[PDB]
């Protein structure tokens, strides 16, 4: 019933590990379909070969800008941006997958994986999934980031797709 | 840009 | 030349200790004066008897609402709320005394003291001072806050004034 | 309200 997608992560081309995500399509369906479809690449464009452009140790890893590769772009499968579906789920801990945005109703394709409890984000970013397998791969990724987000090595989504 |  | 003001802190009436601040009047003269004037009580209203209402350990201690005491009040010495003077100074570390607000140019009386380096706030809050002595008191205060900021005990500015 |  709820889709599961994976990401095979790479640090400058060396394979690092697989993170897999359960998308809560039963509560945030339109948000979950957009991450699912961008992971499969079935609509022609997507995450494969994009990188995490902003990694802040102890906060979150952000990625998903496949058009401009630096947080200023990305687009959804419904157009460039769409509404905040709802705020049922909250940022309760590491592994929560939440939507990045540029204020309300500006969701595109950028997402962030929390590596800590970030309750201040509640009510401001739609949560739509959580890490299933691979959280120590997300944790190891932190080491390649910095206080301001700049990463030291290129961290890419080498491959991604749907598992179930 | 967000999350802040 | 740069004013030095102080706060004697008390946890539910039990005196903890004194913190003293250097206010960078040479770079932010209008913001520094607001805080000095409110520390002495010379205009008839100010900080003595007010509390720190939001303490988030490893982030900051926030106080200065002496009208509504919950974080929805405060008033400056110029008539409720003034403009962001400038952003010369950055939130470089523990110790930074900075201005809380509700967006640009809403400075009243609420301030926060950083217990961490909070570079994400630069350009959004005016920095105007630093703990000159008593930084371990500011750390001891963190013991009574939470992830969301609620304190467990009543933390008050028992007395405040100007030293130099 | 801020800092966030």
């Amino acid at each position: 019933v709820n889709p599961t997608v994976f990401f095979d992560i790479a640090v400058d081309g060396e394979p690092l590990g697989r993170v897999s995500f359960e998308l809560f399509a039963d509560k945030v369906p339109k948000t979950a379909e957009n991450f699912r479809a961008l992971s499969t690449g079935e609509k022609g464009f997507g995450y494969k070969g994009s990188c995490f452009h902003r990694i802040i140790p102890g906060f979150m890893c952000q990625g998903g800008d496949f058009t401009r590769h630096n947080g200023t772009g990305g687009k959804s499968i419904y157009g460039e941006k769409f509404e905040d579906e709802n705020f049922i789920l909250k940022h309760t801990g590491p592994g929560i997958l939440s939507m990045a945005n540029a204020g309300p109703n500006t969701n595109g394709s950028q997402f962030f994986i929390c590596t800590a409890k970030t309750e201040w984000l509640d009510g401001k970013h739609v949560v739509f999934g959580k890490v299933k397998e691979g959280m120590n791969i997300v944790e190891a990724m932190e080491r390649f980031g910095s206080r301001n987000g700049k990463t030291s090595k290129k961290i890419t989504i080498a491959d991604c797709g749907q598992l179930e | 840009a967000a999350p802040f």
